[PDB]
């Protein structure tokens, strides 16, 4: 307002953030043309943000060929775990189609965490909405430590989630440091 | 509800008396504990001790024992010093006890200014006997000089005639300035506050860097803060007694440290207290004024600053000029609301 | 959307903010940390209004990494990588003014690349400007590699910065994925 | 001899360069002490040395969990191909068992190419008998762009090897830039 | 075999060496190059031999890579931890003097660590002497994520290396496969 | 088999002339290519007038033109001069001979000690009617001339009278003197050449640094390398004849860029050619002088410098000093073969 620039950005609880990225992306890259790439790539991105208002996962943004969304925005929603996984489920789907049509091997990595977030936008310019938390930081190490073509899901998103999934032991705590040093239970949707 | 509270931010550097201050709060405001902090109580005791030892051989001209005696007690002291859970066994304090009673260890004791001592050496030492006790009990006097380093923010709450308070404090030293930030938007009021006694003594974080002059510098900062334009300074020029009896010891002159202090001459509108010397009254002006030469070449009327000179330890001083402050803490508090 | 043939990219983060970033009941879990990250993006996009920056496009923040390119605005002839480079100095200024009064140090990670690239707008719901290429992924881990209060460039990048006036230094090698080692620069000051 | 230090070395030609390395190794050392962690290595590598007398590989170094050895050496042999390839297959087997006992994912990648080498020992003190030349190289790169649980080899190795063994399409120009920028047609053994 | 609390590894190596690699007719199918290779590292086992040097432990070249730790001969504490950076600043000064000779121009990329290790032997056949932990990756990705002609030490190392009277910089931050992020310094000239 | 050879590496700097002498062993004792190089003559001859109109302006003070009207032709030639695969259609000889003719373009030529400009320039400029014929055919001495910058290491094999050379030859810039190092092991005897004439000329690595200045700083590391202890130096002082030229033309003197040229006097020993002007004798044996100082403070009896004054491009030349040669080679694979 005054001496501060005016924030806007806002807390939430009880979301859960999806967090994705494509397993041998980079071999995929090496065989195609540079424009081809960003075509399968556009149109791919362009599919996933379908299955997010189908699913209700609210899509933030794509950074390479890495996707994010978080359901239980913009409003609060109960089945926001169920959402994420869902979603999760799609996008496994979808990505081994265009495995198909390219004729290489990639595939979906998803990692969802529940929790707080803060959302909105940063600085003047080039506005693009965002999230921020540590619980956003964790999720992402659980795409990051992840398994090819599974849903990695931790602790907090297996108590939203009713134990309408079934899952198995996840240890994410061996694929990555900040989920082993945190003591992190992690499981995998079968 | 929110705007019926003011948030207070005590800022100032390591050891200038932030802590002091909120404890006066709660005896004053705020409604089994005093068990605990004996352990630090005997931890203070024990650093003031070894620190002095330690400092003998190590100034020039180095200081030596009045009783070569002593040399084994100061083996002992030397030999402890580092121990991780300390026992705190009967030996130590008539060790302890003995050394503070020899007249060339005092010696060194009066050279403090050149070497890092806690405040509240003196007071401590001055009685081990009751410290020792096993059934001794903390008076309200020891919680307040009891030293212990903060290191992150911590927030208090307080009501005053159903006035409510929030006071944030926060760690004075380098390494900690960092984290002050967090309490710069919302904020009522400032209250920095100063050691204005240790104008002799130089900073732990480099052991050069001269501690009223850290203490101008970063008023400095704050007052010219791009974040801090409307926000109002209530400055704390605090431990008002040591520096009176640094005044009139004679010992260390302030001229030396400060050139300046050579061309001054006392105010017109100043106020001494009661049987206070001419010198004082002089030397803790000189130092406001230092202060306030900061604050008038800046801010266009769009914050002020309030002067008061304090001692923390003193629950009847801080009291009174808290109460100076309730105040026009309300008339600030005012200012922000309709601009 | 189209492609180009000679963009100069750039992505300048700040790794010691991660650090600072706490969540406490004291900071409103987060979020005075989240007040600094936007007074420090806000100083750096008030650089993009002066004239000598006019060619810079900002892309877009990512955490705390600000990602900009200049020749966009396009169809002597280098004159926009030096450009990059004077930005990149720009922000460096605008971290160290955030200092003085944050009481803290962020120090700034650079790293500088140009080449061809494919610009446009990417999604189906909220359609966003995004640029893609082998010469974007290579400044991200010129970044990514690269060392505090430094501009790390590639070799041509850095053959071309020379007959513009500047000098620069021999990192080393870096290996990246997909494309094997590679020889890179540090601009010297 | 005079001015320069005698050097020991000296080139072969006709040789077979093997590398493997252990995949999903740091997994491995998340689960178990720094100790157990050196026996279940030093193990391994013991049993692996026992399989280079067998099938008539000269072991060279461990680094690591990086193991290497090449047959050809010290004396030229025809079967050169055959015993890598073969060496290949039962390091495969034997770290399947490892496997078992730890319980952990681990597995074992392999590479080889074949062409001339330099073998010998560089400067005075601790003597460790080495190879060095592109092939080498080459081979390495082959075990780095190589594939979990599979044998991966080159064209100069399927001419060695006289199709007595079954390969198919290696596609490791898109899993090493080196592979691809020197176009390479890799196979893989079935 | 057994282990150790505090040995401190270094890795050297010279980035510029695989360039200057070669295989032709003329230079004996790149024969000629690792005579070169031979100087190098015979020019740097000779230091072995110093009086000063008597705590340093040659454990293997990696390529033209060299690998040594001190405190193997242990059990004023840490003084093996400052031999180990006046033996990294030993090779670079003969590497100098290589240079002087070969019309060349190798820069040396360092990096330093000290911690826990396990040494001992390995292997069936000829058993040879080799030492475990994560103390010696760190240290080997000190080497690899490195600068040319700059000594790289993780934070801990850093804090000793203080005590003894050296000054370092932060590198920044780098992420190492098992161990996350984490914080690095240069030894400073 | 091995030792039955003679393996000769020619090191000196960039431009010295080293790849001329390995073309004058073709000559000499090598037994349809003179198509390909003709080319790369016309390439000299481009590269020859482009750098001396360029030349023009940049110096200080600038040179004119005799004639206004060859402004345009100046205008031609800069406008085709980095020209990817140029024709060298009818016009260009045209354009190119007249600014040759031009007596102003002469005056420049004249001063390119102060710029970098290829040797062959005033050779082929002279004979531009000859080389833009269709059916033309390079002379042998056309191909001596011809200036190619050899980067890596090129072999050559000869015989004579049945005795066996392998000749190496390699790159003298900056850059490329890293692959010297290849050839040290194995060699029977260094041949270095130096270019005597450059005395007031700069490399071309940086425009700065003396030409002879680098040649001597580059002998003494090659004299004073620690894998050359056993190895002799052939020197050739190279460049005879246009050393003297220079010499005679008495426009820029040596003493001027080599002061110490003031204290020399002539040697006892000196063997003047018949007809040969005292001052290039003077000069000449100066310039071997300089490289003797270098070779006679150190080496002791290990290794042994022989200078010859030499001229590459003069076939004569080289069959008389090479011959010189082939005695000590002899004499020099005997010495190593025992010890
Ligand atoms: C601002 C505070 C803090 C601490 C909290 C936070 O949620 C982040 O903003 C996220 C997590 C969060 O905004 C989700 C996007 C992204 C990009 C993941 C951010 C970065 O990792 C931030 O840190 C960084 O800027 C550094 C890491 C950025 C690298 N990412 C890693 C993941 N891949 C897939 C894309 C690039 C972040 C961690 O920083
Ligand atoms: C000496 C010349 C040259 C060019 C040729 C050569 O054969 C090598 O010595 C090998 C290939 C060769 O000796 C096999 C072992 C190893 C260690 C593979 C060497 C290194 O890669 C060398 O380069 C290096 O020193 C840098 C790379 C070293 C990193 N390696 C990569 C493979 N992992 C499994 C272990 C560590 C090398 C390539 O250098
Ligand atoms: N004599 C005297 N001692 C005082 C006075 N105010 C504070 N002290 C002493 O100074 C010591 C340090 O004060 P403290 O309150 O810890 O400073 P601080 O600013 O909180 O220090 P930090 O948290 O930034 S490191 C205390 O142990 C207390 O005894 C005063 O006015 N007079
Ligand atoms: N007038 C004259 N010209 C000479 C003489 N020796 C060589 N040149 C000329 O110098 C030019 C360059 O000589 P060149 O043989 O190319 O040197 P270089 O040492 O091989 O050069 P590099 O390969 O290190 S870049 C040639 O074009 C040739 O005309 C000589 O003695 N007299
Ligand atoms: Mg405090
Ligand atoms: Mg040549």
């Amino acid at each position: 307002d005054m001496m501060f620039h005016k924030i806007y950005i806002q807390k939430h609880d009880n979301v859960s953030i999806l967090f994705a990225d494509i397993e041998g992306f980079t071999s995929l890259a090496s065989q195609c043309t540079a424009q081809e790439l960003v075509m399968t790539l556009n149109e791919l991105f362009a599919r996933f943000d379908k299955l997010a208002a189908e699913n209700h996962c609210l899509r933030i943004k794509i950074l390479g060929d890495c996707y994010y969304c978080v359901s239980g925005l913009p409003e609060a929603r109960a089945d926001h775990a169920h959402c994420c996984v869902e979603m999760g489920m799609d996008m496994i789907e979808a990505i081994s189609l265009v495995r198909e049509m390219t004729g290489v091997n990639v595939n979906m990595r998803v990692g969802i965490h529940s929790g707080r977030v803060h959302c909105g936008v940063l600085g003047l310019r080039k506005w693009q909405f965002d999230v921020w938390s540590n619980d956003v930081t964790l999720a992402n190490h659980m795409e990051a430590g992840g398994k090819a073509g599974r849903i990695h899901i931790t602790k907090a998103t297996l108590s939203y989630l009713n134990g309408d999934y079934e899952v198995e032991p996840g240890c994410g705590g061996e694929r990555n440091a900040y989920l082993k040093e945190h003591s992190i239970e992690t499981f995998l949707i079968l | 509800v929110y705007r019926a509270t003011h948030r207070l931010l005590l800022l100032g550097a390591g050891e200038s008396g932030k802590s002091t201050i909120v404890k006066q709060m709660r005896i004053l405001h705020v409604n089994g504990e005093k068990a605990t902090k004996v352990q630090d109580i005997k931890n203070n005791l024990k650093e003031a001790i070894e620190t002095i030892v330690a400092a003998m051989s190590n100034l020039v001209p180095p200081v030596e024992l009045a009783n070569p005696e002593n040399q084994f007690r100061v083996d002992y002291i030397l030999s402890v010093m580092n121990v991780p859970d300390f026992d705190f066994p009967p030996e130590f304090y008539e060790h302890a006890k003995a050394l503070w009673e020899d007249e060339g260890v005092r010696a060194c004791y009066e050279r403090s200014n050149e070497y890092q001592l806690i405040d509240c050496a003196q007071y401590f030492l001055d009685k081990i006997d009751v410290i020792k006790q096993d059934d001794y009990v903390p008076s309200d006097q020891d919680l307040l000089r009891c030293r212990v380093l903060t290191s992150g923010i911590f927030e208090t709450k307080f009501q005053v005639d159903k006035v409510n308070f929030h006071m944030f404090d926060v760690g004075g030293q380098r390494d900690e300035r960092r984290k002050w930030i967090q309490c710069f938007n919302d904020v009522t009021a400032i209250i920095f506050v100063v050691a204005s006694s240790s104008y002799n003594m130089v900073i732990r974080e480099d052991n050069q860097t001269n501690r009223l002059q850290e203490a101008l510098n970063l008023f400095k900062s704050i007052w010219n803060n791009r974040w801090l334009r409307t926000i109002s300074v209530i400055l704390f020029l605090n431990k008002q007694d040591l520096l009176a009896e640094k005044v009139l010891a004679g010992k260390s002159k302030i001229e030396d440290y400060f050139p300046e202090f050579a061309r001054y001459t006392t105010p017109e509108d100043a106020t001494p207290e009661p049987g206070e010397d001419p010198r004082v009254t002089r030397a803790k002006y000189f130092i406001r004024d230092e202060f306030l030469r900061i604050s008038t070449a800046s801010g266009d009327g769009r914050h002020y600053c309030y002067p008061h000179f304090t001692c923390a330890v003193d629950t009847e001083n801080i009291r009174r000029v808290f109460n100076d402050c309730r105040d026009i803490i309300q008339r600030m508090h005012l200012r922000q609301y309709e601009l | 959307h189209q492609s180009y043939d000679c963009v100069c990219v750039m992505f300048a983060s700040i790794p010691d903010f991660k650090e600072f970033y706490t969540e406490s009941d004291v900071n409103k879990e987060g979020l005075e940390c989240l007040r600094l990250l936007n007074e420090i993006i806000a100083d750096f996009d008030d650089l993009l209004s002066k004239p000598k920056f006019s060619g810079v496009e900002k892309i877009k923040t990512i955490g705390s990494t600000y990602m900009a390119a200049t020749g966009l605005s396009a169809i002597r002839q280098y004159m926009h990588i030096g450009t990059m480079v004077e930005f990149a100095y720009a922000l460096v200024g605008k971290l160290d003014a955030i200092n003085k009064h944050s009481f803290n140090d962020f120090k700034l990670r650079v790293g500088i690349n140009h080449g061809p690239v494919i610009a446009g707008v990417i999604g189906a719901q909220k359609p966003q400007y995004d640029i893609w290429g082998n010469t974007v992924n290579v400044a991200s881990r010129m970044d990514s590699t690269g060392v505090l209060d430094k501009i790390q460039v590639t070799e041509e990048t850095s053959l071309i910065l020379q007959t513009l006036g500047y000098t620069c230094t021999c990192r080393g090698i870096i290996n990246v994925k997909g494309k094997g080692d590679l020889k890179t620069y540090f601009v010297n000051t």
